């Protein structure tokens, strides 16, 4: 759900951390 | 199903940039 997450709305620098390693 | 693959392009880009030293898998999926 990286894309189902973020491209059917805006994501955050901050809710992006979160895919990081 | 081009918009997705031109959304995935510019989000591994803030992901390059956000998890800097640290990396990232990315996953089309899950
Ligand atoms: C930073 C960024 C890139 C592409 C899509 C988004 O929801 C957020």
């Amino acid at each position: 759900g990286i894309v189902e997450q973020c491209c059917t709305s805006i994501c955050s620098l901050y809710q992006l951390e979160n895919y990081c390693n | 199903f081009v918009n997705q693959h031109l959304c995935g392009s510019h989000l591994v880009e803030a992901l390059y940039l956000v998890c800097g030293e640290r990396g990232f898998f990315y996953t089309p999926k899950a």
